[PDB]
């Protein structure tokens, strides 16, 4: 299949520069021109630029100064640079591809890279538990960490039916806080494992918490 | 550039029903447009292109219309998986400029929360702090209220509270109220309350542990 | 709506 697969999501500090790589699988960069999109709370979807097949690069105008994209074929890797960030450029930033060499009909995107904008530490999360008609729930709360996003999966991914993963808050000291909770049936507490898998990519901090009743 | 508005920004329908977005372009851009749906934590996901053409692998209730700067994409009987932001693009004109986007809404029955409370495990007392979660979970719809109560104190200012999009099967939300506490308060009471209203249930509903 | 970066979703 076609696929675009960027690199981690991550701090940035004011006046410094972002970097990601995109990594394509399933066609050639000779053959295709990799697109770049971001989207922030400020003004939704923009596009930024492009590298063709032929190496040309074309800028959206406000970006022609600090923008600076480069590709490796034989790595099939699409490199983007930006300098100077400021904090309204905290976004998500996309690697795309059209549906034909030459067009903007994004068929193929990236998971996108959150990146944040700040002067602040990054910090890696704690994990604890949230310990359980003969269903009953039980969760992940993921506390105190700095930049977003977590990833939070269950029984490394097998167990995803009656999973909620709530949005993240940011509290009064500056860290984020999320939980993540689960429905089952109470008499499986006995038999089943609970483990979620904390991913923190910012911090390099994996945790796998178990989830038992007290 | 090209202006492109999308409206409404909210729409609210039932499942069966048919849906039309609209977005309007700043100047004629013929049928050089281009429709994007992007579900809860996704990346754009392209359902249209060039007004009306359709694209392999998506369900063949999205179309499109249009030409000059009126669009339509339409889902003649909208699922619950459509659940999403709806995004235009136009490209008749460099650079290619999107549209701010609609957010479709489902509608469905009533239903009440399921109400659980957590008290804070030992392993993060520890540490000094308390978290109190209280979770409402598979609701609809989304209006409702968690007041938090120790010892029969009215507790304010020390909760936050998230909530889920929409679930893409079964239409409802899931919120998540955490009540937050220095180590020392929460050690010293003993009653730790939390009370959810909310139009599924004929009067509110308490769950609560006493501390130890 | 104005899109939040937790959920990609746009937010009113
Ligand atoms: C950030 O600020 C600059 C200068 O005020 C402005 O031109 C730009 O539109 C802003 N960027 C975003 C994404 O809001």
């Amino acid at each position: 299949q076609v696929q675009l697969k960027q690199s981690g999501p991550g701090l940035v500090q004011p006046s410094q520069s972002l970097s990601i790589t995109c990594t394509v699988s399933g066609f050639s960069l000779t053959n295709y021109g990799v697109h770049w999109v971001r989207q922030s709370p400020g003004k939704g979807l923009e596009w930024l630029g492009v590298i063709w097949s032929g190496g040309n690069t074309d800028y959206n105008t406000p970006f022609t100064s600090r923008l600076s994209i480069n590709k490796d074929n034989s790595k099939s890797q699409v490199f983007f640079k930006m300098n100077s960030l400021q904090s309204n450029d905290t976004a998500i930033y996309y690697c795309a591809r059209a549906l034909t060499y030459y067009d903007y009909e994004f068929a193929y995107w990236g998971q996108g890279t959150l990146v944040t904008v700040s002067a602040a530490s990054t910090k890696g999360p704690s994990v604890f538990p949230l310990a359980p008609g003969g269903t009953a729930a039980l969760g992940c709360l993921v506390k105190d960490y700095f930049p977003e996003p977590v990833t939070v999966s269950w029984n490394s991914g097998a167990l995803t039916s009656g999973v909620h993963t709530f949005p993240a808050v940011l509290q009064s000291s500056g860290l984020y806080s999320l939980s993540s909770v689960v429905t089952v049936p109470s008499s499986s507490l006995g038999t089943q494992t609970y483990i979620c898998n904390v991913n923190h990519k910012p911090s390099n901090t994996k945790v796998d918490k178990r989830v038992e009743p007290k | 550039d090209i202006l492109l508005t999308q409206s409404p920004v909210i729409l609210s329908v039932s499942p069966g029903e048919r849906v039309s977005f609209s977005c309007r372009a700043s100047q004629s851009i013929g049928t050089n447009i281009h429709w994007y749906q992007q579900r809860t934590n996704g990346s754009p996901r392209l359902l249209i292109k060039y007004a009306s053409e359709s694209i392999s692998g998506i369900p063949s209730r999205f179309s499109g219309s249009g030409s000059g700067t009126d669009f339509t994409l339409s889902i003649n009987s909208v699922e619950s998986e459509d659940i999403a932001d709806y995004y235009c693009q136009q490209n008749n004109n460099w650079p290619t400029t999107f549209g701010a986007g609609t957010k479709l809404e489902l509608k469905r029955t009533v239903a009440a929360p399921s109400v659980f409370i957590f008290p804070p495990s030992d392993e993060q007392l520890k540490s000094g702090t308390a978290s109190v979660v209280c979770l409402l979970n598979n609701f609809y719809p989304r209006e409702a209220k968690v007041q938090w109560k120790v010892d029969n104190a009215l507790q304010s200012g020390n909760s936050q509270e998230s909530v889920t999009e929409q679930d893409s099967k079964d239409s409802t939300y899931s919120l998540s109220s955490t009540l937050t506490l220095s180590k020392a308060d929460y050690e010293k009471h003993k009653v730790y309350a939390c009370e959810v209203t909310h139009q599924g249930l004929s009067s509110p509903v308490t769950k609560s542990f006493n501390r130890g | 709506x104005q899109f939040d970066l937790s959920t990609r979703r746009l937010k009113c």
